[PDB]
């Protein structure tokens, strides 16, 4: 009939192929499809939502609501440095948030995140609160000095309970690894400008929350397994 | 000139590893896969050819060849299982760990007279191309020379079948090929033995450096 | 005739009979190139100028001297500073190597640019080039004979081999110039930016490579039998990025 | 479905073969491609280079800059022939130049040699030497004369230091293979048509630089291994 | 006033007021300056500008 030459490849099973295949049940109508709300197109789409950044991280919060939140003191004595994190997406603590969470799943990230934050404190408790963003590079700041002289936002607290800033991408190339760095990675750092300022008969400590989600620019290539899940259990049915 | 092109020149497929794989009774996981992290440089000849310019750019396209061996017993039809690994990605260290059922890599099942396994490959790096030489340094201002980003990922193997294991040997020559390439930088060609990988590294221990130039007793007779 | 750039100015650099490797222009990064989407801006003509090294003396019994960029600016006032206070950047150069001699001196030199000139280590055995000798600064390296330390850290001393395994005489598959103190006493090469990336950690790799290695030996009957290279070098369109807080 | 019929050939693996083959990372978008400036395009760019000849290719100088230079007298007792080389591309010295290792990455070649020549000596010596071409089949000059009545040139060094020579392609066939000929190649010899004139304080030698690269007319075919590259180490990892 | 053979080159720098004159070649190529190659051009002429807080300075 037709003269037919078979290509080296022919017979194999590549298990990243993209073939036709016969139908086992060619007869049969499926279900209708109706309008389900929610649809979901792109994994970008839940990358774009922020999530609570569980910034104490330590022993003695570890798996309680408390991980989510800092304490803002109202006294004089305690030391300028609130908080500091990386910000590469799949560092601790960003790492099990839902941008990181995605992230794992991929071996090579680029883009902008965006940082948010709310105030948890009284109507009447004020503050100014020193937020700045270290480059990738160098060490993080180690006083509230140097880490106004780089690139900083004072956020006064009362009035507006909320404050974004955004993270710029920095890379040698165009996109970077998924697994965190830390000469590579930057550093989000909270400094007190002034305490806590409060009237009488008011709760002398207040919290703070961090967001974290990815911008327009953010993008991921490459998918791998996520290494935040590790199944190593029965799954009995 | 067509044949002089980059595409003529470096488009050629040559044997950029062999793959040997014994069946060991001991334990069934054993190291019987066998993983490589995907290199073009451990071929002289290919290198030699490569390192003649600076930055290079190119897909390509990996052929298997299996070649088993029955020392007795049978055990003629078993089947193979070939998977890529991408750069960043955890490679397998035992004969039925995770990665080899995982989405995320490329495996290639092959049973005796099968056509040989191919497939293809894009332009790995996160740059704009794979160094052939590096000026540069480790984050850790060590290892000097290469380079992360041309990091190609890894070829792994294992035997799929199960106890019809009567201590058979598995040959299997992998071919790569560049394709649509491209060159920045020439450089001269290598002039002396290589002897490290990744470095330009060529005296040997008591041993005189020995070039492609012949020597003549005199200059005014060629 | 004389190129003033910024508050320096070299005399006797005259017409532009120079080289500009790869015959590619040192331009800004274009937008559709750069890595992180766009910069709005890096319009700086401050690191623009002429640092001149110090001049080496070139014997009757010199084989050559090897700087590597962008390190050997690394402490040149603006352009040091910057390179020191920022985690990426990229540039390009206008390498001006000039010696003054006589019509009774005698002697060629090769002046190439190598890029990403990857050195070979001294020893046998599982060797390597370490991080300070690759990176001598401004004083540059000299071919010697006398051991030094750290010797399996050491490159190698081999000019002839390329001090990279390959043929010098093949050397000129590079951007180049020779300087025939019969003829010229003055080379220019203007490269552009070159890698495989937008930008990169100045500090840990080093583009460009600037090699001078005499193919003929220098012969003179004067008092001093030695003449001085002069060398002058003056960053093309240079970037920088992640700017970081500096006298912190 | 179709009818076919299976031509001999098929399945097999031909190492020079042209087909298609399955991607293995279907999803992944390759890093986009920048300005690096250099690109080769054809090995003819590398052939056309000017390379240096290891001219002076004895025991004495082999492995110093000393074998990319000849030593010219001013003494009126140094003989009259400086040296002689073979013209082809892949005989030594050429050999191991530009266009000679490229060369020896191929079977057949073809087309016009350039040679160049640079004078290393004081600004105010002077001198004039022979450079005379021999066509394949007659054995090298052995006199000055013989030397100057075939093709030739009488470079007078002074007030210019550079020369070029264009060896033409004289050949039974079109393209002629790679492999050195002894009776099937010219000759390049350099004589003394007056020693080296020098002033007082002077010194009484100079040195000679010889370059080749091909034309425009020069080609390769049929490409084979480099033989000027043996390895047999180990390659250690 | 050297020799129509002889050749040099002198680095010619100016510093503003403020600073302590420079102790070291690279210092002083650090400010402005000029690499000024004696062969071929005997003369050469720079200016020093005026740097002053008021317009005109005591004498």
């Amino acid at each position: 009939g037709l003269p037919v030459f078979i290509t080296p490849g022919s017979g194999q099973f590549l298990t990243t192929d993209d073939f036709q295949s016969p139908c086992a049940l060619p007869w049969y109508h499926p279900t209708k499809e109706i309008s389900i709300p929610g649809e979901v197109k792109n994994l970008v789409e839940i990358c774009q939502v922020d999530s609570l950044v569980p910034i104490n991280n330590t022993d003695t919060y570890i798996n309680s609501e408390n991980m989510y939140s800092v304490v803002l003191q109202s006294s004089i004595n305690a030391p300028d440095k609130i908080f500091s994190i990386r910000t590469d997406v799949a560092s601790q603590p960003l790492a099990t948030t839902l941008i990181g969470e995605i992230s794992s799943y991929f071996t090579h990230w680029t883009g902008s995140l965006r940082f948010s934050f709310m105030f948890c404190g009284t109507a009447n408790t004020t503050v100014k609160l020193l937020l700045a963003y270290t480059p990738p590079g160098i060490a993080e700041p180690t006083t509230r000095k140097d880490a106004m002289l780089g690139t900083h936002v004072i956020w006064d607290v009362g009035l507006q309970s909320t404050i974004s800033m955004v993270v710029p991408w920095i890379s040698a190339s165009h996109y970077r690894n998924t697994s965190p760095g830390r000469s590579t990675s930057g550093y989000i750092t909270c400094w007190y400008q002034t305490r806590l300022v409060i009237p009488p008969q008011t709760p002398p400590t207040a919290r703070l929350l961090c967001f974290v989600s990815g911008c327009k620019d953010f993008c991921l290539r490459m998918a791998r397994d996520t290494n935040l899940h590790l199944q190593s259990g029965a799954i009995a049915q | 000139r067509d044949e002089m092109s980059l595409e003529s020149f470096l488009g050629r497929s040559g044997c950029i590893h062999e793959s040997k794989l014994e069946v060991t009774l001991a334990n069934y996981n054993k190291e019987n896969f066998t993983v490589w992290a995907i290199n073009l440089q451990e071929m002289a000849q290919i290198r030699r050819k490569f390192e003649l310019f600076t930055y290079t750019r190119f897909d390509s396209e990996i052929t298997l060849v299996p070649c088993i061996s029955a020392l007795s017993q049978d055990i003629g039809h078993i089947t193979m299982q070939y998977m890529y690994v991408p750069p960043g990605a955890p490679v397998p260290n035992s004969r039925d760990d995770y990665a080899w059922q995982s989405g995320t890599n490329a495996s290639v099942f092959w049973q005796h007279g099968q056509a040989y396994p191919r497939f293809s490959l894009p332009f790995l790096s996160v740059a704009s191309a794979y160094y052939m030489f590096y000026d540069g340094y480790d984050e850790q201002d060590q290892n000097y020379g290469t380079a992360n980003t041309n990091n190609m990922g890894s070829l792994c193997s294992r035997i799929v079948t199960e106890k019809h294991i009567h201590k058979v040997h598995i040959m299997t020559r992998i071919y790569h090929k560049a394709k649509h390439v491209k060159a920045w930088c020439p450089r001269p060609p290598r002039a002396l033995e290589y002897t490290r990988a990744h470095r330009t590294n060529f005296k040997i221990e008591d041993r005189s450096i020995q070039t492609a130039i012949v020597t003549r007793p005199i200059i005014t007779t060629a | 005739i004389q190129i003033t750039r910024g508050d320096s100015t070299i005399t006797s650099q005259d017409v532009a009979n120079a080289i500009v490797a790869y015959g590619v222009w040192p331009h800004y990064l274009s937008s559709k190139d750069a890595s992180a989407i766009d910069k709005p801006s890096q319009p700086d003509t401050s690191s623009n100028r002429f640092y001149t090294l110090r001049s080496v003396t070139w014997s009757s019994s010199s084989k050559g001297w090897w700087w590597k960029l962008p390190d050997a600016l690394k402490d040149m006032g603006i352009f040091g500073e910057n390179m020191f206070y920022h985690y990426l950047g990229r540039s390009g150069y206008t390498i001006h190597v000039q010696c003054n001699a006589s019509k009774f001196h005698q002697g060629t030199l090769i002046v190439a640019l190598i890029p990403e000139h990857q050195i070979a280590s001294a020893l046998h055995g599982n060797v390597n080039v370490g991080y300070n000798y690759t990176h001598p600064g401004e004083t540059g390296r000299e071919v010697k004979a006398e051991t030094r330390l750290n010797p399996d850290l050491q490159p190698t001393e081999e000019y002839w081999l390329n001090f990279d395994g390959t043929l010098l005489g093949n050397i000129t598959i590079f951007p180049h110039q020779f300087i025939n103190l019969r003829s010229n006493n003055s080379a220019t090469i203007i490269a552009p930016y070159v890698n495989a990336v937008p930008m990169d950690s100045m500090r840990s790799h080093n583009n460009w490579s600037l090699v001078i290695i005499p193919i003929c030996p220098l012969e003179t009957s004067s008092a001093i039998n030695t003449i001085p290279i002069t060398i002058s070098i003056s960053p093309m369109c240079a970037e920088f990025s992640g700017a970081r807080a500096k006298r912190q």
